[PDB]
């Protein structure tokens, strides 16, 4: 019966994260623009105000489908 | 004055583009129809 | 002697005070007001201080 | 057991620890004291060790060289010192 | 493993904090709280901390409670404010380690496989620092001590971050060089003669105390072995170490005569120098 | 006592304590106070109470407040000027003035009040011929309650400064000494 | 509004499973039924409870909920002997040290194994919680003390003194249905 | 993302962003000077401007 | 209902929980609330502070998440002693302390919650210890602006106040807004840890390896020896030079404190051992 | 309080500093100074500086906000 109890946890730290996710690409900087390449222990991104960032963190979403 | 450069279905997250400084993710302003938003348009937005 | 040194390494502290632009006066008119161009951005109308 | 001074030990000293001739101890205190577990020194004029250092076992008794008989006692030269240059410095000290 | 460990001044001040707030009631003598920290190497670096309700007894030093709910809570909450922290151990007053800290060890042992204790004191006195760690193990001894089991101190310091001596240090603050030698060398000294002396001579009361109070006299290889490695250097008689004549006496005869000369180079400048702002100067009649 | 006001309470009640007399262990003991106290407030009631112990003995007063006319703190300076204003109470020694004028210049608004205040107790009840400078600062009184440019709380203190050079109609007077000697415990109180 | 903490054992006597397919079970099936009476009651009544066994650390804290219970109630692997002092002890800091103080205090005692011979001890350590005011029960499952008696006037010492009295079950000879077990506590706390 | 325009000290080293300015920034705890020669790809965080994992 | 020249105490603890949050996220515009407590109008003081949780909107009114505040209260209450949420601080890492219109209106609407509501400015612009960019701001409502502003009932407090006088940016956006003097919170039993704490952690004093010493003294002398013997040239010229209508060098301190220092070891090399 | 006033003013210079080029020199404590941003700024130079170096353009760390030359 745990097994129902971790399932509704799940409604749980999704939907915080999902409002924190929706917001970069509300907001105005969110500069959407084309990832330089990527790399591993990450990604690297031109911002389309034509700037490089490197990210440590590859990304939120998985990144086995973050094509160069 | 920014131009609209494509739309999507459901939430409309059009890629607005202001002038050259970047695409934004931008949602419809709340007092506005759907109807009058449309692509490749001048249009609006606020900065904040 | 040793207070006014501590006086002057005090008075050091405007270092503190960002500095101000530079800008080519374009054309200086009456009633306290000058149009300049700043180097990184276009020109516009500002007011005279009294010194 | 006997650092400094004594620790110096004539060859003979050796050759009785080691129940050899005194020349037999002048031929083998080389290998004596090869072992190859303790570093230090040796004085072979008169094969006088006081050597630097070693690796100890069980300290015998109460700890005779723990008291005031190496240690401790010097505590008090430690205090003698501390207060000699205390007072002495003690306006510029503040 | 966990060789070093670094505390946050943030630690201190909550863990102060918390104890002054508690101050109420000094029944407690101890404030037993959940720290948190990281392992950005095998040293740990503890940071942001946070006191969660406990009972520290005195009836067998067995009555202790560590609300699981509370501490999951708060758990939650730092993790979701500050997603790098994590549990790293737990913390606790009243410098005498009561008995009871293994027991509780053994709770964190659950929430971290490897979590320290870290004893913090209220009132400072000198040398040293407020906080003591200690980490529980369980072994088994070559000499034969049943059960092998203590808890073992691991080294401690202080962690480091920007714009915080203002709160504090603003008030007084004397770095330079005029005590390196006036004052550093005083309280070197007053520290050793005092702190190493207290060490020895508890190990000379310890030498007959093994067999009334202390484990015993013949105790803890560590114990002894350090203290012949202590006395590496003879501590008597001749010492080998001042008395090598001209292997020790004349390095310190040169080092001196050269230090000595400077001295006296620096003398003369400082006269003349000195001099010329003088009376060159001051001997200004003016008419 | 760790707190800075409770200091400051002890600093008043050496000086009330010591109240018109040259107590070399009092004098030793604020100006160690004065020098050392980190909290500016502390420094400056020590000031204070330096200015009061001294009265009786005028002419020496300005010799001691000089050197903490030019200090760094301006707490210091600012109390440093209330000490000589109540320490020549309204006898002009002539040096009071001539110290006060420039420091009736400083740039820190705090110590250009206190500077008013002290020239306007000073000189209370003089005439021109006894003061030139009267004059001056009378003048300069003025100005600084016209000129609008100048700190409204600097200004603050011109106003009382007027009111006290001619407060009672030029008939009042502060004087601490009974004529016969005995110290005016009003005067006191109230200064 | 009640608050209990109750005492359960996991000893190699609780190894046995003679009770019913397993003792174990029968203590769950009871821990179970009281909390689901307890929430009938009151459905913010505050349920926790430790195991004596070798240790008395508070299982988890005193929450308003019967899932949690039940779901701490399994992985039991009872393998330490009883130690019926620290549990009681524990469970009295642990009411007290309870927020909810107001909640109406209360404690069980699942024990299993012999218990401490000495009579004084137990009867100096509960006649102080009787002065408090405290009401605890005490229920006997398995291989205990052989059809405690002698705790009897040991629980008016505790719970009654002509006053509310607190009924302690002994383990009945041979298997024990749950039902029977538990028509007890119910019918007097 | 920047360049190790040149290695003006042990300690500090000048280098320049990608989006052009230049700044002067330091080792962070260990970068391995030894192989940071002028001319490395490191990433700075725009809060302190420190040298941070470097990849070519 | 009159302004004065009132006093905000700050914890040293609530201090630097403040300037640690703030450099956590200072690319985000971190915010959060604290937990202050009332003594009078005059004074007003602040303990303890939390962080509220990171979220995309920044610092709007919403961001605030009331089930996050009442857990943490209610656990507070549990261990400790909480007190009323005074009011919020964010970190305007632009330039300095300011506000915006969102902050205005975030602050509002504290002040329709309670009295004082003070709001909190901090900014990635830091010195190690010297500057403590933190500010107070608090708003006026402009009903009352025929009323005086602040109604100041004592010269030494206000002109302490006015002392910081006013930022570039504060007079860019002074108007309703009135600065609040901020002072540290008396600090014994903290200030005598950290006390303690420098001498052993925050610098080189733990006393027992408190005493190269004798490896590159011989350098660093020879280095300085041939520095002054230069720089004698200077004050030959100067005096050679007349009347006529870079002498001081010093170099000396430092030579006589290393020098000295380095001969004073002897005394833990021939006493303090053996 | 002047040994601390002078480590406060070597302090000054050491925090992270932005390169750019010194355009020239108005009077002592102050000059203009282009920044690698391009701006032309016009700040002060502190007391330490030494001013045959600094007359030639060559290049110059300013301070990230006070932009002075260091």
């Amino acid at each position: 019966v745990l097994r129902v109890t971790h399932e509704l946890q799940a409604m749980k730290d999704k939907i915080k994260e999902n409002s924190e996710k929706i917001k970069v690409n509300k907001t105005l900087p969110y500069l959407v623009s084309n990832v330089i390449e990527l790399l591993d222990v990450c990604a690297v991104i031109k911002t389309s105000t034509r700037q490089t960032y490197f990210l440590p963190v590859i990304g939120l979403v998985d990144a086995e489908k973050l094509k160069p | 004055c920014t131009k609209i450069i494509n739309a999507d279905s459901e939430d409309p997250k059009y890629i607005i583009n202001v002038k050259q400084f970047a695409k934004f993710v931008v949602d419809l302003s709340d007092q506005v129809a759907p109807t009058d938003i449309e692509e490749g348009m001048r249009v609006g937005v606020d900065r904040n | 002697l040793n207070a006014k040194v501590r006086l002057l390494r005090e008075e050091l502290q405007l270092l503190q005070e960002q500095g101000s632009y530079v800008g080519e006066v374009v054309r200086a008119m009456d009633k306290k007001k000058v149009l300049v161009k700043v180097h990184p951005e276009g020109k516009f109308v500002v007011d005279v201080d009294k010194n | 057991t006997r650092p400094a001074n004594h620790r110096q030990l004539t060859f003979e000293e050796i050759a009785k620890s080691a129940k050899i001739t005194v020349n037999e101890v002048e031929l083998l205190v080389m290998k004596a004291l090869s072992v190859g577990l303790v570093k230090g020194s040796i004085d072979e004029v008169d094969k006088r060790v006081h050597m630097t250092w070693v690796q100890p076992r069980v300290l015998d008794l109460q700890q005779i060289k723990g008291m005031k008989d190496r240690l401790e006692f010097w505590c008090t030269d430690v205090k003698s010192m501390e207060m000699l240059v205390e007072h002495q410095a003690h306006d510029i000290l503040t | 493993a966990v060789q070093k460990v670094v505390v946050h001044p943030l630690v201190l001040l909550s863990v102060v904090d918390h104890f002054n707030r508690i101050g109420k009631v000094g029944n407690q003598k101890r404030v037993v709280g959940v720290l948190l920290g990281s392992w950005q190497k095998k040293v740990l670096d503890v940071s942001n901390s946070f006191a969660v309700p406990f009972d520290e007894d005195d009836k067998d030093d067995s009555v202790w409670f560590l609300d699981h709910d509370y501490l999951e809570n708060m758990y939650g909450m730092f993790k979701k404010v500050n997603a790098r922290e994590r549990i790293v151990g737990w913390y606790h007053t009243g410098p005498k380690l009561h008995k009871n800290d293994i027991a509780i060890n053994e709770l964190m042992k659950r929430y971290c496989p490897n979590s320290v204790l870290v004893i913090i004191d209220v009132k400072p006195k000198d040398l040293g620092l407020p906080t003591e760690a200690y980490i529980s193990v369980e072994e088994v001894h070559d000499d034969g001590t049943p059960t092998s089991k203590t808890f073992e101190h691991v080294t401690s310091e202080i962690g480091a971050e920007e714009a915080e001596e203002v709160g504090v240090e603003h008030l007084l603050r004397d770095i330079k060089d005029t005590t390196v030698g006036t004052l550093s060398q005083r309280i070197t000294n007053q520290v050793h003669g005092l702190k190493g002396l207290n060490s020895k001579l508890l190990d000379i009361r310890s030498y007959l105390e093994k067999v009334a109070t202390g484990k015993l006299p013949i105790n803890h290889q560590i114990i002894y072995q350090l203290q012949d490695v202590f006395n590496l250097l003879p501590d008597v008689s001749l010492q080998e170490f001042v008395k090598a004549f001209y292997l020790k006496t004349n390095d310190q005869m040169v080092v001196v005569y050269l230090a000595s000369l400077i001295r006296s180079v620096v003398a003369l400048h400082n006269l003349i120098n000195n001099k010329i702002a003088n009376r060159d100067a001051e001997k200004k009649e003016g008419q | 006592d760790k707190d800075p006001i409770l200091r400051r309470s002890g600093m008043y009640t050496v000086a009330m304590a010591y109240c018109g007399s040259g107590n070399n262990k009092a004098i030793r003991r604020l100006l160690h106070v004065a020098v050392s106290d980190v909290n500016d407030d502390v420094r400056r009631a020590a000031v204070e109470s330096l200015g009061f112990i001294l009265f009786r003995t005028p002419e020496q007063c300005p010799s001691v407040v000089s050197l903490l006319s030019e200090s760094y703190n301006p707490h210091v300076r600012y109390g440093a000027a209330m000490a000589l204003g109540i320490c020549c109470a309204g006898t002009g020694n002539k040096e009071a003035i001539n110290l006060l004028e420039p420091m009736t210049n400083d740039p820190v608004n705090y110590v250009r009040q206190g500077a008013l205040i002290a020239s306007a107790l000073i000189m209370i009840q003089q005439t021109e011929i006894t003061c030139p400078k009267v004059n001056q600062f009378r003048q300069l009184y003025s100005k600084v309650i016209n000129d609008k440019h100048d700190d409204v709380m600097a200004k603050f203190g011109a106003i009382l400064a007027q009111g006290i050079l001619d407060a009672g109609g030029h008939n009042v007077t502060i004087s601490l000494q009974s004529r016969t000697g005995h110290t005016h415990m009003p005067s006191v109180v109230g200064v | 509004l009640e608050s209990t903490m109750v005492c359960v054992d996991n000893s190699e006597y609780m190894r046995n499973g003679d009770f019913l397919p397993t003792r174990l079970q029968a203590q769950q099936d009871a821990v179970n039924i009281v909390c689901h009476s307890k929430t009938r009651s009151n459905p913010e009544n505050n349920v926790g409870l430790i195991t004596l066994a070798n240790d008395c650390e508070v299982l988890t804290t005193l929450t308003p909920d019967t899932g949690r219970i039940l779901s701490k109630l399994h992985t039991v692997q009872p393998k330490g002997k009883i130690t019926f002092c620290t549990g009681i002890r524990v469970a009295h800091l642990a009411l007290k040290h309870r927020q909810g103080k107001n909640h109406k205090m209360r404690i069980i005692a699942f024990v299993g194994s012999p218990v401490e011979d000495n009579e004084k001890d137990l009867v100096k350590l509960a006649k102080r919680l009787k002065k408090e005011k405290v009401n605890v029960d005490i229920i006997n499952f398995g291989e205990e003390e052989v059809n405690t008696e002698k705790l009897t006037a040991f629980v008016n010492t505790l719970n009654g003194k002509d006053g509310t009295g607190s009924h302690l079950v002994t383990v009945p000879p041979g298997p024990s249905l749950a039902d029977a077990l538990i028509s007890s506590p119910i019918l007097a706390g | 993302v920047g360049e190790v325009l040149k290695q003006l000290t042990e300690e500090k080293f000048i280098v320049k962003a990608t989006n052009g300015p230049r700044y002067v920034v330091g080792c962070r705890r260990q970068l391995d000077k030894s192989k940071l020669k002028p001319g490395t790809r490191v990433a700075l965080d725009m809060t302190t401007l420190t040298i941070m994992r470097y990849l070519p | 209902a009159v302004d004065t020249a009132e006093q905000v105490y700050i914890s040293s603890l609530a201090l630097l929980k403040m300037l640690k949050h703030g450099r956590a996220g200072v690319p985000m515009e971190v915010m959060g609330l604290m937990l202050g407590e009332f003594v009078d109008d005059y004074t007003v003081r602040v303990i303890d502070v939390f962080a509220m949780p990171q979220s995309g909107t920044g610092v709007s009114v919403e961001a605030v998440d009331p089930v996050f505040q009442a857990k943490m209260l209610d656990m507070l209450k549990q261990t400790g002693r909480p007190e009323m949420v005074v009011g919020w601080y964010h970190s305007h890492p632009g330039f300095g302390c300011w506000l915006s219109g969102v902050d205005i209106n975030t602050q509002q609407s504290f002040e329709a919650l309670s009295e004082r509501a003070v709001a909190v400015v901090v900014d990635p612009i830091q010195s190690v210890k010297g500057k403590v960019v933190i500010d107070a701001f608090r708003l006026i409502n402009a009903n009352m602006m025929v009323l005086g502003h602040e109604p100041r009932q004592t010269t030494s407090n206000l002109g302490h106040l006015n002392k910081p006088s006013i930022q570039a940016l504060i007079h860019g956006l002074n108007r309703h807004y009135y600065s609040i003097t901020i002072n540290y919170r008396k600090n014994e039993l903290e200030q005598k840890m950290l006390l303690n704490l420098h001498k052993k952690s925050w610098m080189e004093g733990l006393t027992l390896q408190d005493y190269v010493v004798k490896e590159m003294l011989e350098l660093a002398k020879n280095y300085n020896k041939a520095v002054e013997e230069e720089d004698k040239m200077t004050p030959e010229q100067l005096a050679i030079k007349n009347v006529g209508k870079r002498h001081l060098e010093e170099h000396v301190d430092v030579l006589m404190t290393s020098n000295i220092v380095q001969c004073l070891a002897a005394m833990l090399d021939t006493v303090v051992f053996k | 309080e002047f040994l601390h006033a002078q480590e406060e003013v070597k302090r000054i210079q050491s925090i992270p500093l932005v390169i750019g080029q010194f355009l020239e020199a108005v009077d002592q404590n102050t000059a203009i100074v282009g920044s690698t941003t391009g701006s032309n700024y016009y700040v002060r130079i502190l007391s330490t500086i030494d001013r045959e170096l600094l007359k030639p353009n060559a290049s110059v760390a300013l301070h990230k906000h006070s932009n002075a030359l260091v």
